[PDB]
């Protein structure tokens, strides 16, 4: 088979800069009669099928913008974003048309650098509903921050949590390049029932100091 | 051009899997018609191609365990995957591939479907319970409140929420799932919305969990 090799497998990349991401073939996919390389390169968004940007190398397809150019030739290709925008935070792909079976690279993931945003920080009690149920989950949401890095500690009367969370990252806002985050405390009702004070710390580069939110088990 | 794919879903080790594609835009009989998979946070893997003559090429990988068919009269093309294992765990895409008139020459593939999700599996299909999360009496300095619905221990994926069946987008926030040690899924809807509007907008959180025939409405309130 021809193998395809991306690099880098991730890039973070500011808004406005130039983006590069290289695919490399094992065998040249240049059709020296048309003087054709058969390489692609997509762009795929979370919940989305690829969408083609570039064919022949670098003949854009309708609808791309001349922000993405295609080069290269034989077994060395370059996908180029110049201009960054927010909407380009994807997984890009290239993937060679030359001969059976196609194959695709690994793909290289866009992050988009933009300056630090803060997370507004929220606390949800366990539902009355859940609670007929025998188990409590206590959610904390982190809401549109920048960089992804973020550090949440519970604390149940004081005392730190271990082994009780789960947390949840959105992909990348397509539009405002931030990320949100829930951490989900999971006790059984006898355990919630036992405790008073249920506080989310949150430490984040946006924060002039960390953030708690917390509620009194029924006030 | 319009691609409309179904089948697949949860399926246990050792049974066959079963996609269908229909075709909407007329020129079915002048292309190859395709099927791409990828694991979940995986690459791409192309499984192979049927004509309106009943040609075939199918991956390597792959060969002695597909069969794709073609009914033109319907504009509609199938897989079949034999055996399944949990490495065929994976959205699957129709796809257009190659025109008659110059194959690899114009090969790059344009026109895919929305893909529909295989998992295999020995679990049960179970449908979500479905918590509010109610805004807090107390909301931020700056007159934002955030509420949201809680879809606990569902199996297979997929979910979907929406807010007010489609009017409220601005601010939500449907988080990926996490797949707990038991096996479940689980997953936060949230929204931010004015602490002004609490009075007098009605929020609630559509779920549609299509693999269990699950659809709740839920009002969440203060
Ligand atoms: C389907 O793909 C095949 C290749 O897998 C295409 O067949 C080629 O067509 C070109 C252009 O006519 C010929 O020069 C090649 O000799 C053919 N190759 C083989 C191996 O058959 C075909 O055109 C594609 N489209 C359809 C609808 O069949
Ligand atoms: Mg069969
Ligand atoms: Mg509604």
């Amino acid at each position: 088979d021809i193998v395809m090799t991306q690099s880098p497998d991730s890039l973070s990349v500011s808004l406005g800069e130039r983006a590069t991401i290289n695919c490399k073939s094992s065998q040249s996919v240049l059709y020296s009669s048309h003087n054709k390389n058969y390489l692609a390169w997509y762009q795929q968004k979370p919940g989305q099928p690829p969408r083609l940007l570039i064919y022949w190398a670098s003949t854009r397809e309708s609808g791309v913008p001349d922000r993405f150019s295609g080069s290269g030739s034989g077994t060395d290709f370059t996908l180029t974003i110049n201009t960054l925008q927010a909407e380009d935070v994807a997984v890009y792909y290239c993937q060679q048309y030359y001969t059976t079976p196609y194959t695709f690279g690994q793909g290289t993931k866009l992050e988009i650098k933009r300056t630090v945003a803060a997370p507004s920080v929220f606390i949800f009690p366990p539902s009355d509903e859940q609670l007929k149920s025998g188990t409590a989950s206590v959610v904390c949401l982190l809401n549109n921050f920048y960089p992804r890095e973020a550090k949440v500690q519970w604390k149940v009367d004081n005392a730190l949590q271990s082994g009780n969370s789960q947390e949840s990252v959105t992909e990348q806002d397509s539009k405002d390049s931030t990320y949100s985050l829930s951490s989900t405390l999971t006790l059984s009702k006898a355990d919630y029932e036992k405790h008073k004070v249920y506080a989310c710390e949150v430490t984040h580069q946006g924060l002039s100091s960390p953030v708690t939110k917390s509620f009194n088990r029924g006030e | 051009v319009q691609l409309q794919q179904w089948g697949a879903g949860l399926l246990k080790t050792s049974e066959t899997l079963s996609l269908t594609c229909a075709v909407y835009g007329g020129s079915f009989n002048n292309y190859n018609w395709t099927w791409i998979r990828q694991p979940p946070g995986k690459g791409l893997e192309w499984i192979g191609q049927i004509n309106h003559s009943g040609t075939t090429n199918y991956n390597p990988s792959l060969k002695s365990r597909v069969t794709m068919s073609i009914d033109p009269s319907e504009n509609q093309f199938s897989l079949k995957v034999r055996s399944v294992t949990a490495a065929d765990t994976a959205i699957y895409y129709c796809v257009r591939g190659s025109p008659e008139s110059s194959g690899n020459y114009w090969g790059h593939f344009q026109y895919w479907g929305q893909g529909t999700l295989a998992t295999v599996s020995s679990a049960s299909t179970k449908g979500p319970s479905v918590f509010p999360l109610a805004p807090s009496s107390k909301s931020t300095s700056g007159g934002t409140a955030a509420l949201g619905c809680l879809v606990k221990d569902y199996f297979p994926e997929p979910v979907t929420v929406s807010w007010n069946s489609g009017a409220l987008t601005s601010g939500v926030h449907t988080f990926p799932a996490v797949l707990q040690s038991s096996g479940l899924y689980s997953l936060s809807s949230v929204v931010t919305v004015p602490s002004s509007s609490l009075g007098t907008q009605t929020y609630i959180c559509n779920v549609n969990h299509k693999p269990s025939n699950t659809k709740v409405d839920k009002k969440v309130e203060p």
